[PDB]
RNA sequence: UGAGCCUUGAUGUGUAGGAUAGGUGGGAGGCUUUGAAGUGUGGACGCCAGUCUGCAUGGAGCCGACCUUGAAAUACCACC
RNA sequence: AAAAUGUUCUAA
RNA sequence: GCCCGGAUAGCUCAGGGUAGAGCAGGGGAUUGAAAAUCCCCGUGUCCUUGGUUCGAUUCCGAGUCCGGGCACCA
RNA sequence: GCGGGGUGGAGCAGCCUGGUAGCUCGUCGGGCUCAUAACCCGAAGGUCGUCGGUUCAAAUCCGGCCCCCGCAACCA
RNA sequence: CUUGAGUCUCGUAGAGGGGGGUAGAAUUCCAGGUGUAGCGGUGAAAUGCGUAGAGAUCUGGAGGAAUACCGGUGGCGAAGGCGGCCCCCUGGACGAAGACUGACGCUCAGGUGCGAAAGCGUGGGGAGCAAACAGGAUUAGAUACCCUGGUAGUCCACGCCGUAAACGAUGUCGACUUGGAGGUUGUGCCGGCGUGGCUUCCGGAGCUAACGCGUUAAGUCGACCGCCUGGGGAGUACGGCCGCAAGGUUAAAACUCAAAUGAAUUGACGGGGGCCCGCACAAGCGGUGGAGCAUGUGGUUUAAUUCGAUGCAACGCGA
């Protein structure tokens, strides 16, 4: 999420772009998913449940 | 001592505490402040306000040095993840490059077992 | 309540000053449903305050009131067994009522001879930011500013 | 990089007050266009009360003792 | 956040 | 016996020009109890005496007690 | 033969240093609960193994006895 | 004889397997620079790290393990399982045209082999994680959950073990029987029209106790195999075989009960989810519990202290 503030760019919209960039990059989601170890069977079950719910 | 005017802010914001250190572009630390030292302990150490207070009392820690071009390098999924930049701006630093350097393993080491709460 | 259909109740103004605020003061100081006794006590205390202050008989009351009004309160909210007391703003009518109740209960917790003397002393002391009602205001403000982190 | 020594430059705002004044002092006039009260810029310290300033512009003034301090103004000047 | 248990038969 | 340190609150510790920094205790607050944290409150010849300057714990003198090192230890 | 101990109902302090009997559990009374346990608020509960002596005063200090823990009991 | 089965020709996709090498991110440690008073953790704390300079930030180095994004009810494999990139060796599957052999097939007791994880032996390795273990909390207790550490183990080579909710709880092979929407792989003709393979969801007839299955059948049939005969005792004892051991496999009986069970229905309940309400909270005012007296009750007492009510919904109640 490296962003340089544009020429004469206001600060608030600059970090709004920062938040949008980090949300697009999924930093917080990756960190949340890597806080604890999910057993491979648990990961497969969660993926299957998400697929079923989405379908 | 020597003014720098082109420092960088490292915001290690975790789920329990926020550590903000103003360093030089060479990585050499100039000042630091924590939410746990700003005057908060426990459920208040981890509030977005505490990180704001820590950032604003870290800004005035680095006064003998340069002020002009501080840039933010926030890291960690902390509650005080954006209020620190708010406080830094309110203190009078213009942020050129704001970036995220949160360490993401590319697999890496096995994480700790999940809490059964 | 859950219905939240409550509105407002009209309070007749004070006969001697035509002020609804002072009518509310007389009404709060009431004990066991005695409008006349509370009105007499309030009138005597206000006369003493006006004599010893020289501002007015209603403006001096408002000056004393302003120095004891709270600008922020705190409301409890449990999260994980422990309490998370969050600061909230106080509506002007509620802050008037709170300051007035604090003044009355501080006057009751005194040691003067009559209630008129107690209340007049309390308003005079509050106008100088030295009474115990002002102390309660200060404590409320300090304790609502201590946990300002919870004011999301 | 300390320790010690010898010299320079200021430091040390109880309480009054014009005064970020410890003691002591030959003794109360030098300084000045050998560019001076008023200065912009830059630096030191500061419990930020008040001192020093490299130079510019600027032009030539600054003025000690006298009065409230326990003490007297770095106007010249000596020892801690 | 902590939050254990409910004598035997009968179920009107 | 000499040298090096001191004697400050219910308790631990600073500081010629101010008696203080914190911890206990009481109370208010939240809260089921215990909490952390928030706020209010005091707790003194600064060991005794003598000189000091516009006063003194602050510079010093004579002592008492409280801790270390060394010496005599026949 | 030597040493230690005996203190509410239980287990431990107070004994050195004579004048100041405490902690936890248990019990009682009231709370919470639909009740019981837990928890919360109050209270009672040991003149100290017994006897003798000193002392103004003894659980304490000193002697005798009783009970209980250890320790010792070796050379033939 | 060629239609079942197989061989040859070209091509396609794939985390299929074995071996070797390498890359980046990150976590740990080591050193060094800056810097100062907290880090860490929790529901809150504390143990634990830190003024011997931690945490944070930057630089260099060491080592181990796993491969973010791609990533997909996607793909491959008989099953277990398989996920960075490259190379070497290698198994299978599928498609389009043909040519070839000519029943060479299907199933399979015993037998043999493969077989997650944990575990075992020998020799290495050890970053992270983490049985056992220690400490701090929590609690009435807490040999747990939570926190701080942490050893086997997890990793590699070889050799054992041979079990799992080893599951699609659905043996293998073949034939037949309306459809819809996809996914992923080939393919012809001309962006569409067809055609095969594997796979996901829904659903018709039919089947089923029902739930549901439904061309990938739990439908209609055929071949062979394995297995069941009430619940406990018990997948246990004894014996046999296997194993270094843990144990695995084969596998009873006496005794005892009148049930055990599967699916679904109606309620009830949930420290399950919603949408609401009530002096139920919140906001307030006044009380009770303390005192004296009145009254009722329990208990006690007495010759009797009549009987009844005795959670809310008995106790100034019948009275
Ligand atoms: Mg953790
Ligand atoms: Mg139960
Ligand atoms: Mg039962
Ligand atoms: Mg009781
Ligand atoms: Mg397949
Ligand atoms: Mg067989
Ligand atoms: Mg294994
Ligand atoms: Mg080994
Ligand atoms: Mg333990
Ligand atoms: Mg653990
Ligand atoms: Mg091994
Ligand atoms: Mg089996
Ligand atoms: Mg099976
Ligand atoms: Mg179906
Ligand atoms: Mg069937
Ligand atoms: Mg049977
Ligand atoms: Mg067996
Ligand atoms: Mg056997
Ligand atoms: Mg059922
Ligand atoms: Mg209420
Ligand atoms: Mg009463
Ligand atoms: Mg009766
Ligand atoms: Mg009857």
């Amino acid at each position: 999420p490296v962003i340089k503030v544009r020429e004469n760019e206001p600060f608030d919209v600059a970090l709004r772009r920062f938040k949008r960039s980090c949300e697009k990059a999924g930093v917080l989601a990756e960190v949340r998913r890597r806080e604890f170890y999910e057993k491979p069977t648990t990961e497969r079950k969660r993926a299957k449940a998400s697929a079923v719910k989405r379908h | 001592r020597k003014q720098v005017s082109d420092g960088v802010a490292h915001i290690h914001a975790s789920f329990n505490n926020t550590i903000v250190t103003i360093t030089d572009r060479q990585g050499n630390a100039l000042g630091w402040a924590t939410a746990g030292g700003s005057g908060f302990r426990g459920s208040r150490k981890s509030t977005p306000f505490a990180a704001q207070v820590a950032a604003e009392r870290c800004a005035d820690a680095v006064k003998e040095y340069g002020i002009k071009n501080l840039e933010v390098m926030v890291k960690g999924p902390g509650p005080g993840r954006e209020s620190t930049i708010r406080a830094l701006n309110a203190a009078g630093f213009r942020i050129t490059n704001i970036t995220d350097v949160t360490p993401i393993p590319h697999x890496g080491c096995r994480p700790p077992k999940k809490r059964r709460v | 309540p859950r219905r939240r259909v409550i509105g407002q109740r009209k309070i007749l103004p004070d006969p001697k000053f035509g002020s609804e605020l002072l009518a509310k003061f007389v009404n709060i100081l009431m004990v066991d449903g005695k409008k006349s006794t509370a009105e007499s006590i309030v009138y005597s205390a206000l006369e003493t305050l006006a004599q010893r202050s020289g501002k007015s008989e209603l403006e001096a009351f408002e000056v004393a009131l302003e120095n004891v009004r709270p600008t922020v309160e705190v409301k409890s909210r449990r999260v994980g067994g422990s309490t998370y007391q969050v600061p909230v703003e106080v509506r002007p009518v509620r802050r008037n009522a709170l300051a007035m109740r604090w003044i009355v209960e501080a006057a009751r917790k005194r040691g003067d001879k009559s209630m008129a003397l107690r209340l007049a002393n309390e308003l005079s002391d509050a106008a100088e930011n030295k009474g115990t009602a002002v102390k309660k205001r200060e404590d409320v403000h300090r304790m609502a500013e201590a946990n300002k982190a919870f004011a999301h």
